[PDB]
């Protein structure tokens, strides 16, 4: 079987400017387990970025948990980026904070 | 405290 | 309330190498407090949970040893399954398994679990008398005959029965702080215009441990099931977890829409609005 990934870019706390978050991409219901996950900051790969372990859920389905500390600005844009065999091309996620 | 299958697929 | 331990176990097959990953993850009240891979430098299972530290090298090593035996379960199960399916070779493969134990809040058990998957699908699964198997298909049969005949089921009944029960209400007397616990949701409403006259009302949940929850939209009275977007629960990070609902309203009239969120911790049904 195949399942396309679902994707969630949110930060750990509500948002806000000048204080220090944690951005996390929550990348769930997947199958196979072999993934690629980034985040983007300003449309560039975030270098130093952990993320859970790996897991699965009753469906089987796989799900991990991309994070990385940092501190929201008015202006910097925050996305991720997925790539899985479902995917004929990665599918980026921005960050929606005012959701 | 994992458990241990003994007779496979 | 219920509690429960599971170890969700992976082992995915892969081209020119004998020795298919192997990934096993321990759950307590769905909490992981021990894991174990085959990639790691020094293969063993490890503490993922505080608590989980007063267990003795005797233990660990116990533990680990039989991880040992469970990759070779899963290197050769996965094995026997790609001649099942008559599949080819340098392909690679997916067999994962659940077992544990869920219990009541009086810590008697209530289930025994235990089912296997093979590509993302079900293969066989020990049914809720842990006594009789359930094949999802035809290949499925062939181990189900296999497992009948082994009188396996016994094997794992007793597991699922003795040891696991066991070993869960320990978990859960030192993990008493931590698993026992529980964080109330903390709920807010957010406006965003969505079609021409309608509007889209986004009901938050933040914090609140354990991740069962329940959120739901309703005019005035009567619940709401209809474009009603409600998103799959998701960790925070911290340990708490965060969910939301969402409700096509039509603009101006939104006042006469309310949330209400369920959960443990809550002393009663948080409600509100926009």
């Amino acid at each position: 079987i195949q399942r396309t990934p679902k994707i969630q870019v949110y930060s750990r706390h509500p948002a806000e400017n000048g204080k220090s978050n944690f951005l996390n991409c929550y990348v769930s219901g997947f199958h196979p387990s072999d993934i690629e996950v980034d985040l983007l900051k300003n449309g560039e790969r975030i270098e130093k970025v952990e993320h859970s372990d790996l897991s699965f859920s009753k469906d089987w389905s796989f799900y991990l948990l991309y994070y990385t500390e940092f501190t929201p600005t008015e202006k910097d844009e925050y996305a991720c980026r997925v790539n899985h065999v479902t995917l004929s091309q990665p599918k980026i996620v921005k960050w929606d904070r005012d959701m | 405290f994992a458990p241990g299958n003994y007779p496979a697929l | 309330g219920p509690h429960s331990m599971r170890y969700f176990e992976t082992a995915v097959s892969r081209p020119g190498l004998e020795e298919p990953r192997y990934i096993s993850v321990g759950y307590v009240d769905n909490k992981e407090f021990v894991r174990f891979d085959s990639d790691a430098e020094n293969p063993r299972y490890e503490p993922r949970a505080p608590w989980m530290e007063q267990e003795g090298p005797e233990y660990w090593e116990r533990e680990t040893q039989k991880a040992k035996g469970q990759e070779q379960w899963f290197r050769v199960s996965l094995r026997n399954l790609l001649g099942y399916y008559n599949q080819s070779a340098g392909g690679s493969h997916t067999l994962q398994q659940m077992s544990g134990c869920d219990l009541g809040s009086d810590w008697r058990l209530l289930r025994g679990y235990l089912q296997f998957a093979y590509e993302g699908r079900d293969y066989i699964a020990l049914n809720e008398d842990l006594k009789t198997w359930t094949a999802a298909d035809m290949a499925a049969q062939i181990t189900r005959r296999k497992w009948e005949q082994s009188g396996a089921a016994e094997h794992y009944k007793a597991y699922l029965e003795g040891e696991c029960v066991e070993w869960l209400h320990r978990y859960l007397k030192n993990g008493n702080a931590t698993l026992l616990r529980t964080d109330s949701p903390k709920a807010h409403v957010t406006h965003h215009p969505r079609s021409k006259g309608e509007v889209t009302l986004r009901c938050w949940a933040l914090g609140f441990y354990p991740a069962d929850i329940t959120l739901t939209w309703q005019l005035n009275g009567e619940e709401l099931t209809q474009d009603m977007e409600l998103v799959e629960t998701r960790p925070a990070g911290d340990g708490t977890f965060q969910k939301w609902a969402s409700v096509v309203v039509p603009l101006g009239k939104e006042q006469n829409y309310t949330c209400r969120v369920y959960h443990e911790g809550l002393p009663e049904p948080l409600t509100l609005r926009w």
